[PDB]
């Protein structure tokens, strides 16, 4: 029959989500995904100087703040006609991707890994659900807290890497329309590349290891969470100074179909959200948000965006099977070792194991190596001493369009400047990919979607209802603003 | 180990963040050796009603005994609904609901980040939240807590783990309101310790020499001169981060750039444009 199980808070996440999940025959039917909180950023960027922009827009999230510097600045160098010097576009690079490894090992160990392992005796850990399913061996959930413990210094080195050249970390003071503040110096250089190594050896040694150990004795959880199996990716991390390569390049992927990304293509859809009617269905560079908390039928704080009118989902898998990049050495052992599996690149594991619960957590653990690369890549490039900022002057009236790969997806600013202030700012985050509700024609955001068909075998202990949310890496800060 | 729980509201997740950035002790050594956590949406094992229900046991457990940390401003307008944390009994939980549920009933009451103490970003010009601070909230609901602003957007891991610290020492020497007593002795008129906030930015900066002189640089990355011009605020500021500085001491916001006095009251609106004099 059919009970429903509500789980509110989600926890192990980034901010606030309900999530309403209907049940018959031990599998999710039906569910329903509530943002709970609302700030709305949209309207109190209005009026400003648009330099402020580069700061307000960080307090939005509070782990994933530089792709939001990132996103902004790069909509107010448009909207400023600023040319980034080159070093600046390294060092902006350096700055960013420094956080993606913060951010994804934070997210397996910190918010994940308590799916698979029983921590210690002591709150937080305890009290958890009595079936919880936890199947590691008294030894390996051993090994799983020892790194757990280690994770919390790895993950606060990435922010020493992040603050030599941001200045700090949460919210940066470093990335500013023109390019970046603080010239690398050779001495820093070393700083930053010291840890970088400590942290490159921990990801290759540990983390990337124990995602796919943990992942083979959970074998089941590649066979569920698949939802429209669409995904997106905008471009993040720019190569050249001109605009055409980049470490991730543009794509979307629908029904087995890849096509190119079309930005125009966007409108958000509020049927469903506490936003006034008269603003459905718009595109971003025409976007008002004008809370409606009160409006019947509405039932989350963030919009229902869509791509062509399909619902895609964003984030590390979807960057990683747009780009299909050849997948890292440890990541093709263990596939032999404990799947028994051949593959070289990333749409080799397939679309349903890649678009599953335990295939993202991957795709997030592979991408963090493919990270490794880009970092020591562009430490190569980067060039100590030569200028990174370039100091425009506030246009009257602008518009401009900053799109980036945020860690957990594709992320856009737009801007619109009138007597040189903020007449206009808007915001498509990652986690309004993965965590909208419903659109105008009823059609499931793609979390909603990859929800259906989960065991929910013990209602007491739906266990797998948040094991599914959490391997999307949600952030419901991101997704409202 | 006291208990300790963690709720965020209006929030971006950046207090919680910036705490487990705290070098010594890390943020380990705090868990597991100071604090009992028994709540914290974003780093607990349980979730939903369950998680909900542990923490009204503990907190009618050790009514007057838990200590309560509010992250992020409380929205009041729309009934709360701006701000929604949680369901139980078939009964979903603003933030107003929960701060009323709970503030009452704590030992102290920690107001960390700009947000939750002055009111910050979502209470700035432009926001129709009705965001506001935790100790203005809690008078105006008759609630006489003792309440303590950590203030930062973030805070520095030291002015939150140093400040739980100085109050359960307070609480050792004096026993509770003994020490409860002496914490609020140790703040300034905006609710702040001493201990972090009792020194000026200005004040106290290496390039003053620079400020008086009247050489300012002209770009961002000229790192000679004063930054006053660039739009630095340490003149109306009150943080000692020229000491100690930001993650594991690497950098910090007048060095790199600006500083934007991101622990004053009036941060963001007062303190804008950031980068203009
Ligand atoms: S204006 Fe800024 S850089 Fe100049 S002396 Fe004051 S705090 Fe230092
Ligand atoms: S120096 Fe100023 S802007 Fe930087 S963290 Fe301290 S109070 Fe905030
Ligand atoms: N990462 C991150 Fe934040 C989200 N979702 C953005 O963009
Ligand atoms: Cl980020
Ligand atoms: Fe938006
Ligand atoms: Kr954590
Ligand atoms: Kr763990
Ligand atoms: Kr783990
Ligand atoms: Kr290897
Ligand atoms: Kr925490
Ligand atoms: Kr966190
Ligand atoms: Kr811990
Ligand atoms: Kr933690
Ligand atoms: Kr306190
Ligand atoms: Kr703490
Ligand atoms: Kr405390
Ligand atoms: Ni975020
Ligand atoms: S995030």
């Amino acid at each position: 029959g059919r009970t429903t199980i509500a789980i509110d808070p989600v926890t192990r996440i980034e901010g606030h989500l309900k999530a309403e999940v209907v049940v018959e025959n031990g599998k999710v039917v039906d569910a329903r995904l509530s943002g709970g909180m609302y700030r709305g950023f949209e309207t109190i960027l209005r009026g400003r100087d648009p330099r402020d922009a580069s700061q307000i827009v960080q307090r939005i999230c509070g782990v994933c703040p530089t792709a939001h510097s990132t996103a902004s600045v790069l909509a107010l160098d448009e909207a400023f006609g600023a040319k980034v010097p080159n070093n600046g576009r390294i060092t902006r690079n350096l700055i960013f991707g420094a956080n993606y490894l913060q951010s994804h090992i934070l997210h397996f160990y910190h918010l994940s890994a308590q799916d698979f392992v029983q921590g210690p005796d002591t709150a937080p850990f305890v009290p958890r659900f009595p079936k919880s399913d936890l199947r590691l061996s008294k030894e390996l959930n051993k090994a799983g807290v020892d790194q757990y413990i280690e994770a919390l210094e790895v993950r606060r080195i990435c922010h020493e890497m992040v603050a030599l050249f941001g200045g700090r970390m949460p919210h940066v003071q470093g990335q500013v329309v023109g390019g970046a503040t603080e010239i690398p110096t050779k001495e820093k250089l070393v700083e930053y590349a010291a840890r970088f190594k400590k942290v490159r050896d921990f990801v290759e040694q540990k983390y990337v290891p124990v995602v796919y150990t943990i992942g083979s004795k959970y074998k089941d959880m590649f066979k569920v969470g698949q939802g429209f199996k669409a995904a997106l990716c905008v471009g993040a991390f720019p190569l050249d100074n001109s605009g055409k390569k980049h470490l991730f390049m543009p794509g979307v992927y629908a029904k087995g179909k890849d096509m190119p990304f079309d930005p125009s293509k966007i409108k958000e859809y509020v049927k469903y959200s506490w936003f006034a009617e008269e603003t459905t269905g718009l595109n971003y560079k025409e976007g008002k948000t004008i809370p409606a908390p009160d409006k019947a039928g509405a039932y989350s704080f963030v919009k229902a965006p869509r791509y062509d009118g399909l619902s895609l989902e964003v984030g590390p898998l979807a960057r990683m099977w747009v780009n299909n990049p050849e997948l890292s050495p440890v990541g093709k052992k263990l596939l032999k070792d404990l799947f028994g599996i051949s593959a070289k690149k990333f749409r080799d594991l397939g679309e349903e194991a890649a678009f599953s619960l335990m295939g993202r957590h991957v795709a997030r653990a592979e991408e963090t190596y493919y990270m490794l690369g880009a970092i020591e890549g562009w430490l190569k490039e980067i060039k100590a001493g030569e200028d990174t900022v370039v100091m425009p002057a506030v246009p009257a009236s602008a518009e401009g369009t900053g799109f980036t790969e945020a860690p957990r997806g594709s992320l856009l600013h737009y801007v619109k400047v009138k007597d040189s202030k903020i007449d206009n700012y808007q915001i498509v985050s990652a986690s309004l990919w993965n965590c909208n509700p419903r659109d105008d024609m009823g059609q499931r955001g793609a979390v909603e979607e990859a929800l259906i068909g989960i065991p929910v075998d013990d209602i007491q202990n739906p266990v797998n209802v948040a094991r599914l949310i959490r391997a999307f890496d949600p952030x419901l800060a991101c997704a409202v603003h | 180990r006291p208990p300790v729980f963690w709720l965020q509201g209006q929030g971006c997740t950046g207090c919680s963040v910036t705490l487990l950035n705290s070098v010594h002790p890390s943020i380990a050594d705090v868990l597991l050796k100071v604090i009992s956590l028994e709540f914290h949406p974003t780093v607990m094992a349980w979730e939903g009603e369950h998680a909900i229900e542990h923490m009204r046991k503990v907190a009618e457990k050790f009514k007057g005994k838990f200590f309560l940390v509010i992250e992020g401003s409380v929205p009041v307008e729309a009934d709360g609904k701006y701000c929604i944390i949680g369901e139980a009994n078939h009964h979903e939980i603003s933030m107003v609901d929960a701060l009323k549920e709970f503030g009452p009933n704590a030992a102290a009451v920690l107001a960390v980040g700009t947000c939750a103490a002055y009111g910050g970003i979502p209470a700035a010009e432009g926001s129709e939240t009705g965001a506001t601070a935790v100790s203005k909230f809690l008078g105006d609901n008759g609630i006489k807590t003792p309440v303590v602003n950590i203030p930062g957007c973030p805070p520095h891991p030291d002015w939150i783990v140093g400040t739980v610290v100085l109050a359960l020492d307070a609480i050792k020497k004096n026993g509770l309101e003994g020490g409860l007593a002496e914490v609020v002795k140790v703040l300034d008129s905006d609710g702040r310790p001493t201990p972090f906030f009792g020194r000026n930015i200005h004040e106290n900066c290496p390039y003053l020499d620079k400020y008086d002189e009247g050489v300012m640089s002209a770009t961002f990355t000229d790192k000679v001169g004063c930054r006053y011009d660039l739009g630095c605020k340490g003149p109306m500021t009150m943080a000692d981060c020229f000491e100690r500085k930001w993650n594991g001491g690497v950098n910090w916001c007048v060095q790199n750039a600006v500083c934007i006095g991101c622990v004053e009251p009036d941060f963001p609106d007062g303190k804008s444009p950031f980068y203009q004099a």
